[PDB]
């Protein structure tokens, strides 16, 4: 249960940083997508975040 | 923290403790042990006599 505890924290660790990973990409999908008439940085920024 | 510390403290320092009081008492059991079978055999001696 200290590696219980250890393992919690490992894998609570781990997961918190796909999960900042996975909300940092589609938080710029939300950046893309807000953006309306605009259509100059679209293909700019968005072509930089499907890269 | 001293939880998981604390274990390592009842579990680390009991466990090795009575590990050792346990087996010790544990290596008398062998003493008596060794002393039934050396009096078993040597009452077996009429056996092959």
């Amino acid at each position: 249960v200290n590696n219980k505890k250890i393992s919690l924290k490992i894998s609570e660790a781990t997961i918190l940083i796909t999960k900042v990973v996975r909300i940092l990409e589609l938080s710029s999908k939300c950046q893309e997508l807000i953006t309306e008439r605009k259509f100059f940085k679209v293909l700019q920024n968005l072509d930089s975040l499907e890269k | 923290f001293s939880e998981q510390v604390a274990t390592q403290e009842v579990i680390h320092s009991e466990n090795v403790i009575k590990l050792s009081k346990d087996l010790h008492t544990t290596l008398l059991t062998f003493d008596k042990l060794d002393d039934r079978l050396t009096n078993v055999t040597q009452v077996v001696s009429p056996l092959g006599d």
